[PDB]
């Protein structure tokens, strides 16, 4: 397996950034998920080499950290907060809208393979509950029509 | 241009930490300078490190990351150990209800940065790290840009303002583990490993990053340091009670009218936070309970306590989640149980199994599927998550839920 030049450039950048290469592991994994929509299993042996880490270490890191997905490819991840405050304020209303618009439930990927709904713990935006993200973007859920407009920005 | 972020409401009576961060926009370095910024750094660099530690000590500044440990003392303890030393800013803010640190990060990053440089000089660290949760991408990019701004202006790099002091600040991202907020797990993460808490001792201030003396401080704690240098410790001590001085950020959520962050003195009472500042309850409903994040549960009988770190004080991070009379405490307890289920790192058996079983059984209790033995089992498990635990998570995973059992016996009895 080979990283495309454009990705590999950014990975080497992260590796150069910290005083020790291994410290860049999460920046690298973040980068790989963004490029592919997930962490390809076959991506980890070349990563490890760039990191100068044993494959087993890199694999265990991927397993530990909840944001990294090794199974499902998805262009956009809709992280819906399922913690106390958002639950109080109306998480299930947001999930209902997502079901109406996308036809999928938490943990599922559209047959399109472009949206995955990812249930997450508190997003640190509780005053604006119910809260969700679309990849790096973060929003309060207000209404179905708003959610529609928001999701339409991602193609 | 940065990733979209919500507009969290903020209000202040002291106009210190939220002088700028009360407005929801990135305040870049020129606006920071125009507002008197980087004056404290200048003053600090004309002081000795030991003087800064003394001032911070005499300020009565306490950690705002949950444990309320005196900051000056932590610094003193660290510098008892030969350098090199590292300084770490903890920006993992992942506890339910807590959104106080991000508005500093995303709106007034130079306040934090100025704080980090002063704190780093104080303990003789030439290398600093911000560990920011992965779910704060905007915060990460804002901080990266701000650091480069400060570097351009000569507040970072070599020979900062001719002082002979060198500092670089690196920004690490988390990847979705609440346990990475715990200082040893954060350090494990920083070294590019799984966020497994280390057995203590040693404590980070002796052996931390690469086994070197390491000071970990919360975003909010560090954000106070410019004001201590600027005002002086005496004037800082006059803010709120001499006992627990300075501004504090209070992230207020739930069924209040005006949810947001409030900058208030810590002698403010809980009743004041909810009713005076946050505009009381939605629909003027009666307060049933206040969850201190995922740590404590205060009933409506405990509203006239101060928001300080005294024995009868609110304590914690000042996170205020307001439950009203219409809210089901068992349902709420389950959410808190669910949190701990999903965040235990699994290293310690009672934490591993306890966090799981507490949620599993509590869900059965709420669904009305629990047997008598399930109830007894839930009781036992709730009281037995802590044994053998090597971090604070195992020790507190059953705390809030237990308080709900004690303080709201009637509501639980219904489910029996
Ligand atoms: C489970 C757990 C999670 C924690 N999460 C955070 C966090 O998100 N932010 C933080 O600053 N401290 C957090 N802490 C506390 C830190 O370990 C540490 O007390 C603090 O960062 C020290 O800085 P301070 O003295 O300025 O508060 C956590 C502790 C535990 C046990
Ligand atoms: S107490 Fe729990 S969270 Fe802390 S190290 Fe042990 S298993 Fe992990
Ligand atoms: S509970 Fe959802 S953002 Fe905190
Ligand atoms: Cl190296
Ligand atoms: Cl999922
Ligand atoms: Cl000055
Ligand atoms: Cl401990
Ligand atoms: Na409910």
């Amino acid at each position: 397996f080979e990283f495309p030049e454009e990705l590999k450039t950014k990975l080497q950048e992260h590796i150069n950034y910290f005083p020790k290469k291994r410290q860049a592991i999460l920046l690298c994994l973040h980068e790989i998920q963004n490029y592919y929509g997930y962490i390809p299993p076959e991506s980890l042996k070349p990563l490890a080499d760039m990191l100068e880490l044993p494959l087993n270490h890199v694999e265990g890191v991927v397993a530990f950290y909840d944001m990294f997905d090794r199974e499902d490819k998805a262009k956009y991840r809709i992280r819906v907060c399922v913690s106390i405050v958002c639950h109080l304020m109306g998480t299930n209303k947001l999930l209902k809208a997502l079901e109406n618009i996308l036809g999928i439930k938490p943990g599922e990927v559209t047959p399109d393979g472009k949206f995955k709904i990812v249930p997450v713990q508190c997003l640190g935006a509780c005053s604006e509950a119910p809260m969700f993200m679309v990849n790096d973007d973060e929003y309060k859920f207000e209404s179905e029509v708003q959610l529609n407009e928001i999701l339409s920005r991602y193609t | 241009s940065y990733p979209a972020i919500p507009r969290i409401y903020a209000e202040t009576t002291l106009n210190m930490l939220l002088k700028r961060a009360k407005k929801p926009r990135v305040h870049s370095i020129d606006e920071y300078l125009k507002d008197g910024g980087y004056q404290a750094l200048e003053k600090a660099l004309n002081m000795s490190p030991e003087e800064i530690i003394d001032w911070v000590d005499k300020s009565t500044l306490r950690g705002r990351g949950g444990a309320g440990f005196p900051t000056g003392k932590k610094w003193k303890f660290a510098v008892q150990n030969p350098g090199p030393r590292y300084f770490i800013c903890n920006a993992d803010e992942s506890e339910p209800g807590t959104f106080k640190d991000r508005i500093i990060i995303e709106r007034d990053p130079h306040l934090l940065i100025e704080g980090i440089i002063i704190s780093s000089y104080a303990i003789g660290a030439n290398e600093a790290y911000i560990y920011i949760r992965g779910e704060y991408p905007a915060g990460y990019y804002i901080l990266r840009d701000a650091i480069e701004e400060a570097k351009k202006k000569g507040f970072l790099g070599k020979n900062i303002l001719g002082s002979g002091f060198d500092l670089e600040i690196y920004v690490a991202r988390g990847a979705g583990a609440y346990i990475c907020g715990e200082e040893t797990a954060l350090i494990e993460s920083l070294e590019g490993k799984r966020g497994h808490p280390r057995l203590k001792p040693p404590y980070p201030v002796q052996k931390g990053l690469w086994g070197k003396p390491t000071v970990v401080n919360n975003v909010e704690t560090i954000a106070n340091v410019p004001f201590i240098i600027s005002m002086g410790w005496e004037e800082y001590r006059y803010i709120g009670p001499s006992d627990y001085a300075g501004p504090k950020l209070f992230p207020v959520s739930g069924k209040v009218k005006k949810p947001g962050v409030y900058e208030l003195p810590m002698n403010t009472t809980l009743r004041e936070v909810i009713f005076k500042y946050a505009g009381g309850t939605l629909g003027n409903k009666k307060v049933k309970a206040v969850f201190s994040g995922a740590l404590d549960c205060f009933s409506s009988e405990e509203l006239d306590i101060p928001m300080d770190y005294s024995p009868l004080g609110f304590g914690g991070t000042g996170t205020v989640i307001v439950l009203t009379e219409e809210d089901d405490i068992v349902e709420a307890a389950l959410k808190i149980a669910e949190f701990y289920e999903h965040e235990t790192c699994g290293q310690c058996t009672p934490c591993r199994v306890g966090c799981y079983e507490q949620a599993n059984l509590l869900e059965k209790i709420y669904k009305g599927e629990a047997t008598e033995q399930d109830w007894e089992g839930f009781d036992f498990v709730n009281r037995n998550i802590q044994p053998t635990s090597i971090c604070g998570l195992g020790a507190v995973a059953g705390r809030l839920i237990r308080q709900t059992l004690e303080k709201f016996p009637e509501e639980w009895e219904k489910y029996r």
